[PDB]
RNA sequence: GCCAAGCUAAUACAUGAACCAACCGGGUGUCUCCACUGAGACGCCCAGCGAAUGAAUGACAGUAAAACCAAUGCCUGCAGUAACACCCAGCAGUGUUGACUCAAUUCAUUCCGCGAAAGCCGGCUU
RNA sequence: UGCAUGCCGUCCGUGAUUUUUUACUGUGACUAAAGAAGCGUGACUAAAGCAGUCAUGACUUGAAUUAGAAAG
């Protein structure tokens, strides 16, 4: 089948490599996953050793962190906006990782209530977390907007998980200005 | 921060993975001397990292002082042959080698691809020294760890 | 009824061969729960309890010698500094 | 073995004024208050020879909110006393 | 998955003869090194005596006769190795294995009280869930809370009947050391100094007792007690003094003819 | 090389064990007290190995005398001083390597593989 | 479980300061047997082999040692 070794290759001086052996199975390859957005469904597949991986074939929700408070929540993936590869995997809507997607801002506004206690018991903790703390503006205006941008972290098909972490900083400007 | 122009000539956004550059409250661990966050590592072999690496702002995985790429194996020297490609050279390592029939040398010379760090400016038929690693291309094997 | 006897009422089989006796055959039973095989499965219980006592208390120990010599060296920094 | 000293646990500083420890002491005695250990609570009694207060009552009682435990402290104040005026020395010698 | 082991091929020291069989029996995982061990079998009916063939080996194995480590071995193929305990009660018999001076494997007769304890060289220092260090031997014993003062190069004194360390031997300039490898094993000396290669193979510089220099890498010694008279193990007859080749021949030739 | 029906084992397959039984942490509601906030109950969650993502730790080793605020510790003003608001007054302030984004630990969210074979013998009611 | 504590040259880690290799040669380390060299041994000699020798066992039996390109 597919194979991963150098035989077939090319000398650095143009010669060509005479085979004298057959194809071992230690040195195969499979097919893509080409992971897509919708139901879940994923294939178990054996690998070397006996352990397995998970091959995910669509998948539509996925844990996502915000750095800057170190918290993370399950949110439901809207769209792909971007890919670095080509935007050939944006119409398709493949889900691989380092690709940017927009996910649900609600989950992340109800935490920003509940822990700062403000609107984007006597014991007022509140007041002590908003001393020395602030939001960028860039963040805020998404979620009150209801999507929000993201980078998946994980590899779909080699775990069947789709995570990744919010947009911040300069990488966001960099992505929007692309996208402008 | 804002957008670095100088850096960001590519389709993907260019950053280290050890560490984390949006952080509102950074670590004095790998606070650079110009405030920004920057993560660079002492390797082994009695080898001084260069102040580039400390306090520049090139991100080069494949870098033996900013990435995760480890110098294990041999550590050899050579002559600088070409530069031509982009962040790799190719060295020249003469030597001469004995025939016993005839009791006399003659001279030889192998050639190796290195990968080369922004932290360094090499020329041609400049001396450096390199250190083994893991495989990084089809024929680059070692990266450069000291300019003479 | 559940606390009634089971062996009595296993089904036996007549064997009848020439010039000898009678043949009976019973099934051997499966799954029978004795005193014995109950005294054997709590042993099992006790013992894994044990076990993971005696691992706390070795731990306990080691954390002791680190905190003791840990207190021996300021206590002799301090007699140094008074004398 | 007697001693002027004895160990008052499990008073709380934050919770409990100065006013309120005397008023389970019997009198005659010397406060202080420690907060590394919120606990801790020494009574220094003028004449206490036999501690009939720490004989009585202590483990057997129980303070407000808690209960209560008292011991021997083998502490002198007297030799606190030597502390302080070498202490005093030591601060008009600086 | 090899699972033969030609006789040619096998180690010297077994001393197995050329000419009387292909085969040799391949020692299984275990303790010890397949090219560092002697396994049961070798020793049950080479060495000594008891056992005249293969078959007879298997009988007395398969009862349980032979203790190892105090405990009982059942396997011919089970690889025993440097400084382990063989016990066989109904015969009445305690060995250790050593080298002597020539580097072949040695059994040691050893009393009662000597057949308590082992000493066991470091190798390895890792920590385990829970914030748990544990020290990893030569035999591959793993201890689960040893010494604090515990470094690679060290050995630790271990009584294999309560499973208890006892004692600590750090490696330093001024200890006794044997060597377990290379061109000089089977050697006592004393340390001198030890040189320090980053990257590569260490190398240490010993003395003997006769003050004849040596030096081997720092993976071939192994520390015995605080110095050259104080052993906290009991050493073979010649007590790791090599003898020069043209003496020892010399003497050989008049004890002979003193012999006859 | 094969089909259908009827019987029946498990160390095959599937399911499944509360109290005995601990230490430690995170988030949150009703009671007492201080001061004009702080402390302690009480409830209520959730905290195993292994896997995934995110955030910290994974040390220090280029200079020395002293003021001023608010909060704290200890003495009756700065001596004395591992840390920590009680049950534990020393129950880790200290992993390894030439080198690590490694070992291990804490926090947030998520898996959706993990029997005490529900096993078998023997010696003396256990 | 403080059951505790006291009666000049060096060692080790980290920073600052600036520089000499290669080659040849002497030692040393690390380097499977079988094969080659050779120490001992009256298998009746020898080509061999690693054994055996002597007075309820001993020899605390023996099986020594060497050379093997170049590169590291």
């Amino acid at each position: 089948g597919i194979v991963r070794s150098r035989l077939h290759k090319r000398k650095i001086t143009g010669g060509k490599t005479k085979i004298h052996r057959k194809r071992m199975k230690a040195e195969l390859g499979r097919l893509p996953a080409n992971t897509r957005l919708g139901a879940r469904r994923v294939s178990p597949v054996r690998a070397r050793g006996g352990n397995f991986k998970i091959r995910a074939l669509r998948l539509d929700t996925g844990n996502f962190a915000w750095a800057s408070e170190a918290i993370a929540h399950r949110v439901r993936l809207l769209d792909v906006v971007y890919n670095a590869t080509s935007n050939e995997l944006v119409r398709t809507k493949t889900l691989v990782k380092n690709c940017i997607v927009a996910v649900d801002a609600a989950p992340f506004k109800r935490w920003y209530a509940k822990h700062y206690g403000i609107d984007l018991k006597l014991q007022r903790e509140w007041t002590r977390r908003r001393r020395n703390h602030r939001v960028e503006k860039a963040i805020a205006d998404q979620l009150r907007e209801g999507r929000v941008l993201a980078r998946i972290t994980s590899r779909p098909g080699q775990s069947g998980r789709a995570d990744g972490i919010l947009l911040e900083g300069a990488e966001l400007q960099f992505y929007l200005k692309r996208l402008e | 921060h804002a957008v670095d122009a100088t850096i960001q000539h590519e389709k993907a956004y260019q950053r280290q993975t050890a560490v984390n550059e949006n952080m509102h409250r950074p670590s004095r661990k790998h606070v650079n001397k110009s405030g920004h966050i920057r993560y660079s590592k002492k390797i082994g072999l009695g080898f001084k990292t260069p102040a580039k690496a400390l306090n520049g702002k090139y991100i080069d995985r494949k870098c033996p002082f900013t990435s995760n790429v480890v110098i294990r194996g041999r550590i050899l020297r050579g002559v600088v042959h070409s530069t031509k490609m982009h962040r790799t050279i190719i060295i020249r390592r003469n030597y001469l080698h004995f025939i016993k029939k005839y009791q006399r040398y003659q001279k030889r010379h192998k050639s190796l691809a290195v990968h080369c760090s922004p932290a360094f400016d090499p020329k041609q038929g400049d001396e450096v020294v390199i250190g083994q690693c893991r495989p990084l291309s089809k024929t680059i094997r070692y990266n450069v760890l000291e300019v003479v | 009824s559940r606390t009634e006897d089971v062996r009595k009422y296993v089904v036996r089989r007549r064997v009848v061969k020439s010039g000898k006796k009678d043949r009976l055959k019973a099934p051997k039973i499966q799954r029978l729960i004795t005193p014995r095989v109950k005294a054997r499965r709590a042993k099992k219980a006790k013992d894994a309890i044990a076990k993971v006592r005696a691992s706390a208390a070795e731990r306990r120990e080691y954390l002791r010698l680190i905190a003791s010599n840990r207190r021996a060296l300021r206590q002799r920094d301090h007699s140094k500094k008074h004398t | 073995e007697n001693s002027s000293c004895v160990f008052v646990s499990p008073i709380f500083r934050p919770s409990t004024t100065k006013a309120q420890v005397m008023e389970l002491f019997a009198g005659v005695k010397v406060q202080r208050l420690r907060m590394y250990r919120q606990n801790f609570a020494y009574a220094y009694l003028d004449s206490p020879a036999a501690a009939k207060k720490f004989v009585e009552e202590k483990n057997g009682t129980e303070f407000r909110g808690h209960t209560l435990r008292v011991a021997l402290s083998a502490r002198s104040l007297e030799k606190l006393r030597a502390r302080q005026e070498a202490a005093n020395v030591v601060i008009a010698a600086h | 998955a090899k699972k033969h082991l030609k006789r040619l091929y096998a180690p010297k020291d077994w001393m197995l003869s050329k000419l009387t069989g292909v085969f040799a029996p391949r020692p299984r995982p275990g303790p010890h090194k397949l090219r560092e061990c002697l396994p049961l079998l070798v020793i049950i009916r080479n060495r000594l005596k008891y056992a005249l063939n293969a078959r007879e080996g298997e009988m007395i194995l398969r009862q349980g006769l032979v203790h190892v480590d105090n405990h009982p071995r059942r396997d011919g193929k089970y690889p025993a190795g440097f400084m382990d305990v063989v016990e066989i009660p109904k015969t009445g018999d305690r060995f250790r294995l050593m080298y002597d001076v020539k580097g072949r494997f040695a059994l040691v007769n050893l009393s009662e009280a000597e057949a308590q304890i082992k000493l066991m060289k470091v190798v390895n220092l890792y920590t385990a869930t829970g914030r748990v260090p544990v020290a990893v031997t030569h035999d591959g014993h793993r201890i689960r809370y040893p010494d604090p003062h515990t470094s690679i190069g060290d050995t630790i004194v271990y009584n294999v009947k309560e499973k208890k360390c006892v004692d600590l031997i750090k490696n330093r300039q001024g200890k006794a050391v044997i060597v377990t490898g290379g061109a000089n094993r089977g050697r006592i000396g004393e340390i001198v100094k030890v040189e320090c290669h980053p990257g590569a193979f260490n190398i240490a510089h010993l003395k003997d007792a006769s003050g004849a220099e040596f030096a081997t890498r720092a993976a071939n010694i192994f520390v015995i007690g605080k110095d050259l008279n104080n052993l906290q193990v009991t050493v073979p007859k010649q007590q790791g003094l090599r003898m020069n080749v043209i003496q020892e021949r010399e003497e050989r030739l008049i004890a002979a003819e003193a012999r006859k």
